[PDB]
């Protein structure tokens, strides 16, 4: 199952879910964006509940290139980052992707 | 006419039952093909052909407010039932208006007329037991069933005004110390 | 027949949460508290 | 049956100016924007 998008304005996005499908606070949501020159993967963190199966949330990527009606998938989990001894001597972003190597830090 | 009115009452009750359908059907759209497809896919074989076509025409037509569309069905049912009763108009209208006046006279009954989250048909049974023209009683029961948090005195006043407006005559309230003569009353009507 | 109709008409608590957020929630359904 | 309704609702081009003025405007439909 999944929800849809109703309004877009700035970085805040409100989404809709069917009955018995709203998740809890501090959860990770994924959305797919497509275009000829701007294709990415939006990651969103649930902010608050508006009722009527509507939840308002924030995204950590620019919202340019978006279109209404796109379904949004849910991982049912909060934000997480790998940890370990190999983290030392490496550079990571907010999502924890190794800036030094694209494929680094995806197994711990 | 009676079967069509019953079908319209059923469709109004089911549409009022759920808020999601009412919210979505009111979206201001130039197109209606998905709307008519949804109507066909959702219990379209439980209604007569003429009533279904009227409903489809209503759905196709744009409406400023959803509650306007909802009340349009009730108004259409009321006018259709009134025309069926007409098809004796003066006697029926006088009976209905005097019934409304006599029920408005009692303030205890007006207090008990408040129906919110009350049983759907128990209140109707109580009201009809408390109280005739078959058409008048049927219209009264229809009004009782369709109300939601509204003044029943205003409802019956509006219904009587609509009924008298169906004909070309215009209502007028006359206050006098005592009843006027029949010749006097006819001369007054002529004036 | 009005008072009679009235007498004829005359003849376990829990609520539901509708919305929440920021440490404040809305709940409805309690008659008298 | 509600899911089916939603799915059915989910399924060149011309727009229409709903309201315009003061350098701003509103347009209906055209969900491919």
């Amino acid at each position: 199952t999944a929800g849809r998008v109703v309004r877009i304005t700035g970085p805040v996005v409100d989404v809709e879910f069917p009955r018995g499908s709203v998740p809890e606070l501090f959860n990770a949501l994924h959305a797919e964006i497509t275009f000829g020159a701007l294709a990415k993967t939006l990651t969103l963190e649930v902010a608050q509940h508006l009722g009527d199966s509507l939840v308002r949330c924030i995204s950590m990527q620019p919202t340019d290139g978006l279109v209404r009606g796109v379904e949004v998938t849910d991982t049912g989990a909060s934000i997480s980052v790998p940890v370990g001894d190999g983290v030392k001597g490496h550079v990571f972003n907010a999502l924890g992707d190794c800036l030094d190597d694209p494929g680094y830090g995806k197994d711990f | 006419l009676t079967n069509l009115a019953d079908e319209l009452a059923s469709v109004a009750k089911l549409l009022l039952s759920e808020t999601a359908l009412n919210k979505h059907l009111a979206e201001p759209t130039d197109d209606s093909a998905p709307k008519v497809r949804l109507l066909e896919r959702l219990l379209s074989d439980k209604v007569s052909a003429t009533t279904l076509d009227l409903l489809r025409t209503a759905v196709s037509n744009r409406w400023s407010t959803e509650s306007n569309l909802i009340d349009a069905v009730e108004h259409t049912a009321r006018l259709a039932l009134l025309k069926r009763a007409e098809i004796e108009v003066d006697e029926v209208e006088e009976q209905l208006f005097r019934f409304g006046r006599v029920l408005d006279a009692e303030p205890r009954l007006s207090a008990l007329l408040s129906d919110y989250t009350t049983p759907a048909e128990g209140r109707v049974a109580l009201l009809d037991k408390a109280l005739v023209n078959q058409t008048a009683a049927a219209l009264l029961s229809q009004t009782v069933g369709l109300l939601r948090g509204e003044r029943a005195d205003e409802a019956v006043i509006d219904l009587a005004e609509l009924a008298v407006s169906r004909r070309g005559e215009v209502v007028a309230h006359v206050s006098a110390a005592a009843e006027l003569s029949d010749a006097q009353r006819t001369r007054l009507t002529e004036v | 027949x009005x008072x009679x109709x009235x007498x004829x008409x005359x003849x376990e608590e829990i609520g539901t949460v509708i919305d929440a957020g920021d440490g404040i929630a809305h709940v409805e359904g309690l008659p008298s508290v």
